């Protein structure tokens, strides 16, 4: 969405998180990765397990319906 | 059986089969004066800037494309150029005509009218003609350099024409008296240095053929004996297909060494012929130039005709069937031959030839692609610097007096008309469309330009014109733009019967059919 | 067969020019990718060279074949830039194409290209353009012959490569005589040697050993002689050529040639030359004579070899065994056949330090395109080299110097008033797919990769620091010595620009079709 | 005439390579479904190959990208040994990743070096898990046998691999230094054993030696000669021309029989009865060479000369002159000894020693072939056993281990090429999936667990994938030299990686 390649970037913050990684992460502002300091760029947990909460079953809650079926 | 047809059907296609072909050289002729590749063979890909070799490079396939040709071709012969511009004036009035065809309406005489009309323009065209020779300088050799400039400044390099058009100037005098390519033929050189040339008044060499050593093989003589030969010394010279049996014993060595020998008398019936500078189209042998390069008199073999040839007329030599060299004339002579090397190359240079009435140019270029459009420029300006010296009688180049006579001939459309008003006034115009062409395959304008030339030609100012490059008005003469009053004569007379001509001819027969 | 004239016969100029730049742009440089170019004869070529794709190939479009030409132009005096040229052709001709949808007149485009050239190799003077001796040169040359070598894949573990060439143009042409002998220098090569086998010869080596190395394998200096005369049959070419079956004229023949081949080599002996090189040369019955005789002496010789064995050695022609005197005697300075660890190689040196006329680098591999490989690395490599070593004239390269003369091209290009304002301005423009598809090569987004170096050059004003040409992550040209004979962009520039430029001026084409040969 | 553009130069380079690779794919890694050569095109012929170089040429090779692995697969085979089939595999799993990465157009620089970057991290991790096997001479006889264990495993032998197994340790135990390949020599023939590969004493010779000749010869000295005739000597008589009529074109037949009995005279001047002219005789013949007392044994081998100008202290050379020229051989005892219907004059008397010769009867010249390229490669990597005792374990227990440190590498070693690497780290454990699968096993559950079982460090547990189980690779037996394991990568390592970068194919 910020048009900028995200496998490098991804892989530069792979290789942050895959060294392990906290205080920096990918920033499209700039566009590329940068500071996590709680900048405002680290963000509430509170909506991401919510979020992260969700999707995660729908998926897996649908992978159930493969059976479906209609009255149309 | 037999093919033929009559009247507008054909009269129309009779005209429609010529426009067509005036198109090929429409944009051509200039430095801004496009330029045609034009491929008429699977391998054979031909450029031209001019009609006529296209002309004789494209297919005709209608009495008008027939009847072009030569009508084009008829102004080549005369200044080198012009057979672009007579092609757009042929088929020129062909569609101010296409009003009356399409009207039907064609009396004869709209041809025969604009006969007179070619005849006031080719009148007036050397009456306002002035010579430049007694005229310019005392000299009239730096009006050819004004020539020279001005007419290698038209296609390519105005650089090298600060360098280039005194030589131009050298290169005619030697030229004239003979009017020939080959006594001006360039010898195009590179990597020495980009884009320059120098004139050789003697003839120059380059071929050669040297081996068994060069550098210790003599490649100069202060006094060439100079053999033009066409002969050839191959690996082993041979009178007989077979006689015998490659091995047998006594038959093997007794070939061998003999057809070592039947060699040495060519070998030596070339060096016993006053031949010490040795020049062969056909090349001079290894073995041979093992002998030749043994015998310290320089040969050459893969040499050209031309060049010899132009020593052949710059010696006031020949090119020889002989070996032996009996006649110094028959043999071509010098008091200086050397082989230098002028950007690498080996090359043999003649001067002290007798005559040496053949100028070589020694000639680089910016790039493999750019080579071609410099010497056209020196092509070009002998040919016009010479056609300025033939008729010294010499107006405005580049149309300027076109717009004047368009005016002037077109007054009579004023003048002229119980009817022909419209002759004269199409007659008038069609002059204008072959700078205006080159004003718009420039992809500049003329209505504008040409047009503020005929207010001031409605001053009465005649030689106004355009220069080609800067495109805008002017007076052709005074920037000297040139061509001689004949130039402008023949292409109207050139062009004005073939727009003349098969407008007589309703109906074309064709026995073969088609 | 058809006229085609303006934006028809532009597009038909349009589309090869372009379409083969595309893949030698993708093989812009040693990140450029190769090119496996398989022919109708089952051949496979693995190229991405370029100037050996315009070799290989053979397709259509006039133009496409005019290209085949311009780089080879290029190939000998610059070496390096037979790609660049063409894969900058395309970038002005596209570029022509818009102005010309503008209505910008099709000679209206071609000069403000043109000049605006000028400008670009008037810049160019402005990077580097030193002069140096030979032994300074190599310095800067081996620092190219890293990327010509290189950038022809593996100058790698070779400065062998390197400085034979220092010597190479040196020994056959004066450092300021500038007259291109690549000619006089042999560059010979030969499978089953190594990339890390390279050899400088001043002289020549002839393939054909001794007949016998129980014959001595060294002749001492020079004493060759130059016979041109048959120990074997000598293709003579006047008889109709049989053999004999029976055993009569089998005993006859077998006592002739023993007669004549020894008392030859005798008189070889008595010529007082030790050796005895023989344009026809030796089958085995001359040679047990000869062997019998304990005379040195060479077998079969190529025609003008013998004839380059003259010339390369400053060697006196004998030409015949009828000419036969003891006084002209060819040079060698040691006659023997070379196995350089190669055995498999075997050559025998004429090794001139008295007269070398053809100085033969001679470069090895492991196989054909190998060498090939090494040979047209060896090529260019000298030939990039011939420039620096008789002016040593550097642009750093990978478009450091395209913005550089983009830039100085795009305001002078506002400044002149003319129509080309905008095409000389235009020019400056495709001047950038030399970082673009070189980013891209190296794997970079060249849109921003470029003007890193216009930053740099917006700030530097100079090819010195760049991009990566090598994708080594050191964005440099200087420093990353990605170091060009600034005769070769001039030379490059004008050569795409003017080969263009007739391609403009030629607007009018005859063919059954857009394109043609 | 023709230029071709990437996407179809990647894709026909993605598609044959791949195509090919598929061919031995479920014959590879442990034994899948096996795979069957139909020949329609050039013959009718039923055919059972699981070997790539002769599927290879077999099948058109005539796609350029094909040709690639075709070639590099061969020389890879050719070179290290058994790395045909892998390379075919091989890089066709590699194609499959940047494949990918082409879609994600990802620069083809980047995966260029990420793969050939990975390429070395993984065969570095190959070098780890690499292990001496070899230490002790005993265990290195032990190692040369697991070694040649995998060599010989997943082609079709019945009871030959166990004469290969000792041979190929064999051949490098009394050699001292490196393994015999050409001391051994290869006589694959048609005996009286439908399966066999056995020792040859000398070699064995075939011919039917009948009429007058004595048919076995005692104590024998050979005098080795290259020169002879057929049914024209090579002499100064050799050759007559003479026929004038239809009686001569009879006539001229007899005269042939003039020109053998001049050279039954001249091995008398050597005296020599042991006399090899390599160039064979008939019965007619053999009625005239039984009369002197000097005999000519026709077609003497020239490896099998050699196989004795090793341990007799002879000489093999060519051509021939006089006894002392080339060095006389020297067997015991020249016999003829009968297989089946057919005799055969035996070379004996002369016993292994510095070289061997081996004689496969089996049921078929097929037979006898693959055996060959076991035998071949198996010589070959138990060459490289000799240098190397590691063995690094085999069942792609190194390939995903390979992929182990990569994929942990690619996270962290690249900040991009990850791509490449985690792609690199991909395919290698493709060779694991197509047999786990044909195992029966679930390679989802091999590539990774057992990886992560054997790449974090239980390396002898590997695949038994022909009981579709994990299976302990020392303890199987199948491992292979660690060289083995390298070279058909870097082989297959720029096999994919030349077609990748290739954008572009210009055809005459």
């Amino acid at each position: 969405n910020a048009g900028y390649d995200s496998a490098d970037l991804v892989a530069q913050l792979r290789a942050a998180h895959s060294e392990g990684n906290t205080t920096a992460g990918l920033d499209m502002r700039e566009g590329t990765i940068g500071d996590m300091a709680i900048l405002g760029i680290t963000e509430s947990f509170q909506v991401k397990r919510q979020v992260l909460l969700s999707a995660a079953e729908a998926a897996e809650v649908i992978l159930r319906v493969d059976n479906i079926i209609k009255a149309a | 059986g037999t093919d033929s047809s009559q009247g507008i059907p054909q009269l129309v296609s009779n005209i429609s089969a010529c426009q067509v072909i005036a198109e090929a050289v429409r944009t051509t002729l200039g430095p801004r004066g496009m330029d045609k590749l034009i491929v008429d063979g699977r391998g054979k890909a031909t450029i031209s800037n001019d009609g006529a070799t296209i002309l004789k490079l494209l297919d005709v396939v209608h009495p008008a494309a027939k009847t072009l040709v030569d009508i084009a071709k008829s102004q080549d012969a005369e200044v080198g150029d012009g057979t672009t511009s007579v092609t757009l004036l042929a088929a020129e009035f062909l569609k101010q005509v296409k009003p009356y065809v399409e009207e039907g309406l064609h009396p004869q005489i709209i041809i025969r009218a604009f006969r007179t009309a070619t005849q006031l323009a080719v009148n007036k065209i050397k009456e306002i003609a002035v010579t430049v020779k007694k005229a310019d300088k005392v000299e009239q050799r730096k009006l050819l350099e004004k020539c020279a400039m001005t007419a290698l400044s038209s296609k390519l390099i105005s650089q090298q024409k600060a360098f280039f058009a005194k030589m131009v100037v050298d290169a005619v005098m030697m030229l004239d008296d003979l009017l020939q390519l080959k006594m001006i033929g360039i010898k195009k050189v590179q990597g020495g240095a980009l884009e320059d040339s120098q004139l050789v008044a003697g003839v120059a060499f380059k071929k050669t053929f040297s081996y068994a050593g060069f550098e210790m093989q003599p490649k100069k003589y202060h006094n060439p004996k100079i053999a033009l030969l066409n002969v050839e010394l191959e690996l082993k010279a041979e009178k007989d297909n077979a006689e015998i049996r490659v091995h047998t014993v006594e038959d093997y060595q007794a070939i061998v060494d003999a057809e070592w020998n039947i060699l040495y008398d060519k070998l030596e019936k070339i060096h016993h012929s006053g031949a010490k500078v040795v020049l062969s189209k056909l090349p001079i042998g290894d073995v041979a130039t093992q002998y030749f390069a043994d015998r310290d008199m320089f040969c050459a073999g893969r040499v050209p005709e031309e060049d010899l040839k132009r020593t052949m007329m710059a010696c006031g030599g020949s090119i020889q069937t002989s070996v032996n060299a009996l006649s110094a004339d028959v043999l071509g002579r010098c008091q200086v031959f050397e082989e230098t090397q002028i950007g690498g190359e080996r090359y043999n240079f003649f001067t002290g030839c007798p005559k040496a009435k053949t100028c070589t140019f020694i000639l680089r270029g910016g790039a493999e692609q750019f080579m071609e459009e410099t010497e056209r420029s020196l092509h070009d300006a002998i040919m016009i610097v010479r056609r300025a010296i033939k008729n010294d009688s010499v107006v405005a180049g580049g149309g300027a007096i076109e717009m004047e006579l368009s005016k002037y001939l077109r007054d009579y459309s004023r003048t002229i008309p119980g009817k022909q008003q419209l002759l004269i006034g199409a007659y008038a115009k069609a002059l204008e469309i072959i700078p205006r062409q080159l004003c718009d395959n420039a992809g500049f304008d003329a209505t504008n330009i040409l047009n503020k030339l005929r207010a001031r030609h409605a001053q009465g100012g005649t030689w106004y014109g355009v220069d080609i490059n800067n495109e805008d008005i002017a007076d052709n003469f005074e920037a000297f733009v040139w061509e001689p009053a004949m130039v402008r004569i023949n292409a109207l007379t050139a062009a004005s019967e073939a727009a003349c001509l098969i407008v007589s001819v309703d109906e074309t027969i064709k026995n073969p059919r088609s | 067969k058809s006229r085609l004239m303006g934006l028809e016969a532009l597009k038909s100029h349009i589309m090869a020019a372009k379409a083969v730049a595309n893949t030698m742009r993708t093989s812009l440089g040693p990140n450029g990718l190769d090119k496996m170019m398989v022919d109708k004869d089952g051949d496979v070529t693995v190229t991405n060279d370029g100037a050996t794709i315009l070799s290989m190939m053979d397709v259509d479009h006039q133009i496409a074949k005019l290209m085949v030409e311009l780089s080879k132009s290029q190939d000998d005096e610059i070496g390096d830039g037979t790609t660049g040229v063409v894969v900058l052709a395309g970038a002005l001709l596209e570029e022509a194409e818009q102005l010309l949808d503008r209505g910008i007149h099709p000679i209206r485009i071609a000069d403000g290209y043109e000049q605006a050239a000028r400008v670009a190799i008037e810049h160019l003077d402005k990077i580097s353009d030193s002069v140096l001796v030979d032994i300074k040169d190599t310095e800067p040359l081996i620092q190219t012959a890293k990327t010509t070598l290189g950038s022809k894949v593996v100058n790698s573990c070779h400065r062998q490569m390197a400085e034979i060439a220092v010597n190479a143009v040196l020994t056959v042409a004066d450092m300021e005589r500038r007259d291109v002998d690549f000619e006089l220098i042999k560059v010979e090569g030969k499978v089953g040697g190594r990339l890390e086998d390279t050899k400088l010869i001043k002289g020549v080596i002839v393939d054909k050993d001794f007949s016998h190395p129980q014959m001595p394998k060294k002749v001492e200096d020079a004493k060759i002689a130059i016979l041109t005369c048959p120990f074997e049959p000598p293709k003579p070419k006047t008889k109709h050529k049989l053999d004999v079956t029976s055993v009569e004229d089998y005993k006859a023949l077998q006592k002739y040639e023993k007669e004549k081949f020894e008392e030859m080599i005798q008189q070889i002996k008595e010529t007082g030359a030790n050796l005895a090189i023989c344009q026809w040369g030796f089958d085995d019955e001359a040679n047990h004579l000869l062997l019998q005789n304990n005379l040195p002496a060479v077998r079969w010789v190529g025609g003008p070899e013998i004839e380059l064995i003259a010339i390369a050695t400053g060697g006196r022609i004998v030409p015949r065994f009828s000419e036969l005197t003891a006084e002209k005697l060819g040079f060698a300075g040691l006659v023997q056949e070379i196995s350089f660890g190669t055995t498999k190689d075997k050559m025998l040196v004429i090794e001139q330090c008295k007269n070398s006329r053809a100085v033969t680098i001679f470069i090895r591999g492991g196989n054909k395109m190998i060498i090939e490989e090494a040979k047209r690395s060896l090529h260019d490599a000298l030939c990039v080299i011939r420039n620096l070593i008789r002016d040593n004239r550097v642009v750093y390269g990978g478009g450091a110097a395209e913005i550089s003369c983009a830039l100085a091209v795009s305001q002078e290009a506002d400044k002149c008033p003319t129509l080309e304002q905008y095409a000389m301005r235009a020019f400056a423009d495709a001047l950038e797919v030399i970082p673009m598809a070189l980013s891209e090569n190296s794997g970079m987004n060249p849109i921003q990769t470029m003007t890193e170096v216009r930053a740099r050059q917006v700030k530097e004003m100079n090819p010195a620091l760049g991009i990566d040409c090598l994708h080594k992550g050191t964005n440099d040209m200087k420093q990353q010595h990605v170091i060009e004979t600034l005769i070769g962009k001039k030379q490059q520039i004008s050569l795409a620009t003017q080969m263009v430029r007739m391609i403009l001026k030629i607007d009018d084409i005859r063919k059954p079709g857009e394109s043609e040969e | 005439a023709d230029e071709e553009r990437a996407e179809t130069a990647r894709l026909t380079s993605f598609i044959g390579a791949i195509a090919i690779g598929d061919l031995v794919k479920s014959t590879l890694g442990p034994k899948g479904m096996d795979k069957i050569l139909l020949s329609s095109g050039r013959d009718a012929s039923l055919m059972v190959t699981n070997d790539g170089a002769t599927i290879l040429k077999n099948i058109g090779v005539d796609n350029p990208a094909a040709k690639v692995l075709v070639d590099m697969s061969r020389v890879q085979d050719d070179e290290v040994g058994d790395g045909t089939t892998s390379v075919t595999v091989l890089a066709a799993e590699l194609l499959r990743e940047a494949e990918s990465l082409i879609a994600k157009k990802i620069h083809p620089q980047t995966i260029i070096a990420g793969w050939r970057e990975a390429t070395k991290a993984a065969r570095e991790a190959l070098l780890s898990s690499a292990v001496d096997h070899g230490s002790d001479e005993v265990k290195f006889r032990q190692d040369l046998m697991n070694i040649a264990g995998t060599t010989l495993s997943s082609k079709l032998l019945t009871h030959h691999k166990d004469h290969f197994t000792k041979l190929a340790v064999e051949a490098v135990l009394r050699l001292k230094g490196s393994g015999n390949l050409e001391a051994i020599h290869i006589i694959k023939k048609l005996g009286g054993s439908l399966a066999d590969s056995y020792l040859d004493e000398g070699f064995l010779l075939d011919k039917k030696i009948g009429v007058n000749q004595p048919k076995r010869i005692e104590n024998a000295k050979i005098l080795i000669a290259n020169t002879g005739m057929d049914t024209d000597k090579i002499k100064i008589f050799g050759s007559r021309v003479r026929v004038d009529s239809t009686a001569k074109v009879a006539e001229i037949e007899h005269a042939e029989k003039e020109k053998m009995k001049e050279k039954v005279e001249r091995i008398l001047k050597h005296g020599i009865n042991c006399f090899i002219n390599r160039q064979l005789i008939y019965n007619y013949p053999e009625q005239l060479f039984g009369a002197a007392g000097v005999m000519a044994i026709e077609h003497a081998d020239f490896a099998g000369v050699e196989r004795l100008a090793l341990v007799t202290g002879g000489e093999i050379a060519s051509t021939f002159d006089h006894p002392e020229l080339v060095k006389l051989g020297s067997c015991k005892l020249i016999e003829e000894v009968m297989i089946g219907e057919d005799k055969l004059i035996h070379f004996s008397g002369v016993a292994l020693g510095e070289a061997c010769t081996i004689v496969l009867r089996g049921a078929t010249q097929q037979i006898l072939d693959e055996a060959e390229r076991s035998l071949h490669d198996a010589l070959c990597v138990l060459a490289q056993t000799v240098k190397d005792s590691r063995t690094v374990y085999g069942g792609g227990c190194s390939e995903m281990l390979m992929a182990h440190a990569v994929t942990q590498l690619a996270n962290r070693t690249p900040g991009k090429e990850a791509v490449a690497m985690e792609s690199y780290a991909k395919a290698l454990r493709m060779l694991p999936t197509i047999i786990a699968d044909n195992a029966g096993y679930d390679s989802a559950d091999l590539v990774a667990q057992l990886r992560a079982a054997h790449s974090e460090g239980n390396t002898t547990a590997g695949l038994d994938m022909r009981e579709g189980t994990i299976g302990d690779m020392a303890i199987l037996g199948i491992t292979e030299s660690f060289q083995v394991k390298r070279q058909v990568l870097l082989s297959a390592a720029e096999a994919a990686e030349v077609i990748l970068r290739v954008d572009n194919i210009i055809k005459a």
